[PDB]
């Protein structure tokens, strides 16, 4: 009776949050993975030049 | 005077029968390389060892075929033919044998000294492998540098050797090698092994040691069958230009004969090595099983 | 390497390599065994010669030149499906039984679990005279209800043994039986025989003989 | 009793607003993107030395140096360019599953089965490798240290909690609870805030270091949770279950954004990264190879194979110049 | 504490062999290697010999090549120095200096108390302007040396050490590549180059820096240091 106590506050405690629609999230992931893919040595191989291994 | 006499039955069934082993010992040996060499997935030291002895007896049975149209027609391919195929037979030769023994002392040092850190010792396998082929190549050295066709008038010629008017006695010398670095010390190692691990064996308790004895006699027997003859008549041969035995033309045809027959025999090992050293395990069963996929 | 400071660093990447190449010479004498079995059933106290040095409890005595580390997994109290798998290359399971259903359980699961299909199993039987004086009170029927056959110990004690064989269901894997008491000095020999048949066994397997 | 009916309809409304929320599948919206095609990779390094099974690895911050433990009761630091031992600390317990390497590149932590967490300094004045602390108070095996700064480490463990540390007190300075089984993998955000912990359950949640609650959970896998990696700008993390599959679950969005199974997988996975841009989602499974999954489509974008048993652990440099990869056959694999 | 204690210096005649013991007692000595560095009265520092880990690898300068011996005890601690005939020109004072290689180590770090001996009657050369430089406190110095070959490597790294001599006492380690502090040593100290033109910087100069420093290049043997400029007060 004790144990299930603290199991309800913690549903409380994540059902409150303040939640944003997937596609905002989707277009925001894409938006930094498209930003942030000129700097990327595995997408795009990297020039034998500039390959340390 | 006494006339060598032959007969044309004799050569096609010669020749049938060194095309039939060609062709066994060739697609034998193709599988034991592609399943040894299509995943490296626990590549053991009896790996090692199977991967060897089969290119060896590949090798033996490519050269095998210019053996065959020598007994159809003698050596008509030339003194350079003769010396090529003669080295490469021979080293072949002796590889194989001096591979049967080192794996009876794998087999030896692996199951009488399993406990102790003598097994720590066979890990070494490419290294005895160089020094086999190396000491095969320098054993079949005066094949390469003694052989060349000679030539008779009532004897078609044969890759034969020549280094001097009484090339006989040299022959007879020469003879000593093979039989001593490729029948005796051999035999001696594979009995010792092989009875040392048979004992060992039988003072166990598994529930498996009845299909290793069998197969471990079923190696020694296949190999005494394969090359006793063969040495029992070379010995013979040897009595018979020494005169110890008494020498008649009747003789020397039944010898001449039984050399055939012997070699044809004794030939065979390329043949059963891999369903004897290979196949007979559960492991490359299920390897090529695998492979088929 | 063309540098100084480079051959120096190779230097002393070559020295380690070469005292981690003697560490795992030194590493291979030693047999890696593990211990299970049901709680109170004797699994600490198999040899007198114990030697042990929360969590795993390595005991590391030796016999005949050569060294046994027995991995006592007791105490972890977790769910064995995350951890089992560091026990793949021991030698063998010694499982211990205290004769005097969960015991069966335990045995059932490690017998058929997908690492140790190829790993023997060393069974011991402990307190035999403990079994013996129970049998006389209570007859072997209240745990085991099929049970048939005269209510002798030897005939109950092979009843039990063929119920603890009848789990194995599985090729390449053999159990070697042992019956053992309190005052019994010679496991230490037992366990020697039960390890060089299964390393005699591998190397069958391994040479292609079998 | 009425407790657990308050409880039935609180997983009610969380399941009835996440649907809510829910509009289009990932999938769906960047389906328009070109496929980033056929990713070829070549062993450039393969580090020998170990003896023994490989559990974990993990990357100095200069992507120059490594670090290992195994069976053998050896932690060996590598030099990734020219294949040297920097270093070779022996362990106390040969029972070791999770490396772990401090930021500054000054400690290197490294614990395991015999419950406790040895931290390991480098940069000392006598010359040798000492244990500058052992820390103590888990009643089950370790697994996944990571290193917050020289003085803060983060631990699960298979009692059901993570811990955070203090290595200086040496106490237990905050204890993270609300799992119902064994802890397997943690990683830590970027922002080095929050961090993301995949259970047996199941189930893997989110916590927060400085408060110590339980800001979100996650759920969807069919079966223990082995590996979990974030996603580069930290707002998302990839976790891998024994059920063949990987998914991407979104921090804001609470949901999973796409699955990364394919018909052909059947073990499961055992590690979990991503590239520095964030776009393959490399994956380790018990089939002996790595499946390099794009991030945005979910089609495998080639394989890296190559060993020779089951991949234990997986490596990306911060600067995405290579792939390291470790398996149960003591042999280390750079990919590029 | 790590100690460096080195004894048998004194007067010897001309001809003689004298061996020097350099007693190591606070770091793993099995895993160091170690040098001798000679250092003439008023004239500067000058590199000996050298001797790896477990003895492998060992070095001799061109001065005394085949006329000295070095040798290595693991188990007792102790480094030794062997000399088999000794000129006017080897009288100096001998230091013991340790050095641990590997990726981002520090190879110069301890320098032994020196032990002063007494005889009674290609390279690549670092050369340093100037030989004194007075200024006061809280004046920044600059202080430069230049070299014959571009010390910079293949690698991207450049082997310079710059090493300071407070009066009376041992030379410690400030920089050993281009501006990679030791260990200990104060913040304000910068070290800069490119290819064979050095520099180093000391900001907010304080009263104990006053010194002799020495710049000395790693990249080949025989080990040259510079002339050595002396800062005055």
């Amino acid at each position: 009776i004790a144990q299930a106590r603290k199991l309800v506050e913690q549903l409380k405690m994540e059902a409150n949050i303040d939640r944003i629609k997937v596609s905002k999230a989707a277009a925001d992931l894409m938006a930094y993975c498209e930003a942030h893919a000129k700097e990327d040595p595995l997408l795009t191989p990297v020039p034998a030049s500039e390959n340390p291994f | 005077p006494c006339e060598p006499e032959s007969l044309e039955i004799n050569k096609y069934f010669v020749v049938i029968i060194y095309a039939l082993v060609f062709l066994l010992s060739l697609l034998g040996n193709s599988l034991v390389m592609l399943v040894i060499l299509y995943s490296r997935v626990g590549r053991s030291v009896t790996d090692v060892y199977l991967l060897n002895l089969a290119l060896a007896d590949l090798l033996f049975a490519l050269t095998l075929p210019i053996w065959a149209a020598s007994k159809v027609n003698g050596w008509i391919f030339g003194t350079f033919l003769c010396k090529v195929v003669s080295l490469l037979k021979e080293v072949n030769f002796y590889s194989g044998i001096l591979l049967l023994a080192c794996i009876s002392v794998d087999r030896y040092l692996a199951i009488v000294h399993a406990t102790r850190t003598l097994t720590q010792k066979r890990y070494l396998v490419k290294f005895i492998c160089l020094s086999i082929w190396g000491l095969s190549l320098l054993l079949a050295l005066p094949v390469l540098l003694f052989r060349r066709t000679v030539y008779s008038s009532n004897v078609s010629p044969a890759c034969y050797e020549d280094m001097g008017n009484n090339t006989a006695n040299w022959r007879m010398l020469l003879r000593i090698l093979p039989q001593s670095f490729g029948f005796i010390v051999p035999l001696l190692i594979m009995l010792f092994c092989y009875g040392f691990t048979l004992r060992t064996l039988f003072k166990a308790h598994m529930g498996q040691k009845h299909r290793a004895m069998r197969v471990i006699f079923a190696v020694v027997l296949i190999f005494l069958l394969c090359w006793l003859p063969y040495n029992l008549v070379l010995l013979a041969d040897t009595l018979m230009r020494t005169q110890v035995i008494q020498e008649t033309c009747e003789r020397r045809n039944h010898i001449d004969r039984a050399l055939d027959a012997t070699e044809i025999l004794g030939i065979l090992h390329s043949c059963l090595n891999p369903l004897i050293y290979a196949f007979i395990g559960q492991k490359f069963r299920h390897g090529l099983l695998k492979i088929l996929a | 390497t063309l540098s100084a400071e480079e051959r120096a660093a190779l230097e002393r990447s070559k020295a380690i390599e070469k005292n981690l190449k003697e560490d795992g010479i030194s590493a291979a004498k030693d047999v890696k065994l593990l211990l299970l079995g049901a709680d109170n059933s004797g699994k600490s106290t198999i040899v007198k010669q114990m030697k042990i040095i929360t969590g795993i409890v390595e005991t590391h005595f030796t016999f005949k030149n050569l060294h046994f580390r027995l991995f006592d997994v007791g105490g972890q109290r977790s769910e064995r499906k995350k951890w089992i798998h560091c026990f793949e290359d021991v030698t063998a399971i010694i499982f211990c039984v205290d004769l005097s259903h969960e015991s069966l359980m335990l045995f059932d699961s490690i017998c058929n679990n997908k690492f140790f299909i190829d790993t023997s199993i060393i069974l011991f039987l402990n307190k035999k005279d403990l079994f013996g004086e129970k049998i006389k009170k209570s007859p072997l029927t209240i745990c085991f209800p099929e049970y048939t056959g005269p209510n002798t110990y030897e005939d109950a004690a092979a009843y039990i043994q063929a119920q603890f064989e009848s789990k194995n269901r599985s090729p390449n894997k053999e159990i070697y039986c042992h019956m053992t008491c309190a005052t019994d000095t010679n496991n230490a020999q037992v366990i020697f025989d039960a390890v060089t048949d299964i390393i005699i066994a591998n190397n069958l397997r391994g040479c292609g003989l079998y | 009793d009425q407790l657990r009916q308050e409880a039935e309809q609180l997983k009610n409304q969380i399941r009835d607003a996440r649907k809510a929320c829910a509009d289009a599948t990932l999938s769906q919206i960047t389906n328009n993107i070109d496929p980033v095609g056929r990713i070829q990779m070549r062993t450039r390094r393969t580090l020998r030395g170990h003896l023994a099974k490989i559990y974990a690895m993990h990357w100095g911050t200069d992507s120059r140096l490594l670090v290992s433990a195994s069976q053998d009761g050896k932690l060996i630091i590598w030099d990734s360019y020219t294949t040297n031992k920097v270093h070779a600390i022996p362990l106390r317990s040969s029972w070791v599953m999770t490396c772990a390497y401090a930021p500054s590149g000054n400690y290197v932590a490294c614990g395991g089965l015999d419950n406790i967490c040895s931290i390991y300094n480098l940069k000392t004045r006598e010359g040798n490798v000492r244990v500058s602390r052992e820390l103590a108070g888990h009643t089950g095996y370790l697994s996944c240290c990571r290193f917050l700064d020289d003085n803060q480490i983060v631990t699960s463990s298979g009692d059901t909690t993570c811990a955070l540390w203090d290595i200086e007190t040496g106490q237990q300075t905050t204890t993270f609870t609300g799992h119902t089984g064994d802890v397997m993998s943690l990683s830590l955000a970027p922002d080095t805030r929050l961090f993301v912990s995949g259970a047996c359950d199941a189930s893997a949640k989110l916590w927060d270091v400085r408060e110590g609650m339980c800001r979100q959970t996650f759920t969807g896998h069919e079966s223990d949770i082995n590996a979990i990696c974030f996603f580069p700008n930290g707002n998302a993390f990839a976790t891998g279950s024994d059920d063949a599959t990987c998914r991407l679950f979104d921090l804001r969005a609470d949901q999973e954004l796409m699955t990364y199974s394919h018909d052909n997988i059947i073990c499961g996975i055992t590690s979990v990264s991503f590239s520095k841009s964030g776009r393959l989602l490399l994956a380790g499974y018990d089939d002996f190879n790595c499946n390099v999954w794009d991030a945005l489509k979910a089609d495998r974008a080639g394989v890296l194979a190559g060993h020779d048993n089951r991949v234990s652990c997986l490596g990306v440099t911060d600067d995405g110049m290579a792939v390291a990869t470790g398996s149960w056959d003591s042999f280390l694999k750079i990919w590029n | 504490d790590v100690q460096l204690v080195e004894s048998g210096g004194g007067l010897v005649q001309p001809g003689g062999s004298r061996k020097l013991s350099c007693s190591a007692s606070g770091f793993a000595f099995s895993s160091f290697g170690m040098h001798w560095v000679r250092q003439a009265p008023e004239k500067g520092l000058e590199w000996v010999a050298y001797i790896s880990s477990g003895s492998g690898t060992i070095y001799y300068a061109d001065t005394v090549k085949g006329r000295f011996t070095i040798s290595r005890d693991d188990p007792k601690n102790t480094l030794f120095l062997q000399m088999t005939s000794l000129r006017s020109e080897d009288t100096a004072m001998y230091y013991c200096v340790r050095s641990i290689y590997y990726y981002g180590s520090s190879p110069f770090d301890f320098w032994g108390q020196g032990t002063t001996l007494t005889v009674s009657s290609s390279d690549i050369v670092m050369t340093q302007a100037t030989s004194s430089v007075p200024v006061t406190p809280g004046e920044s110095v600059s202080i430069s040396c230049r070299s014959s070959k571009s010390l910079l490597h293949s690698n991207g790294n450049t082997y310079l050490y710059w090493f300071l001599q407070r009066p009376g006492q041992s030379p410690q380690l400030l920089i050993y590549r281009m501006s990679n502090l030791a260990s200990g040593v104060p913040d304000r100290f910068s070290g800069s180059g490119s290819g064979t033109a050095f520099t180093l910087t000391i900001s907010r100069l304080e009263a104990e820096d006053v010194g002799v420093y020495y710049c000395m290049q790693h990249l080949e043997y025989p080990l040259t240091f510079g002339a050595g400029t002396k800062l005055e007060l």
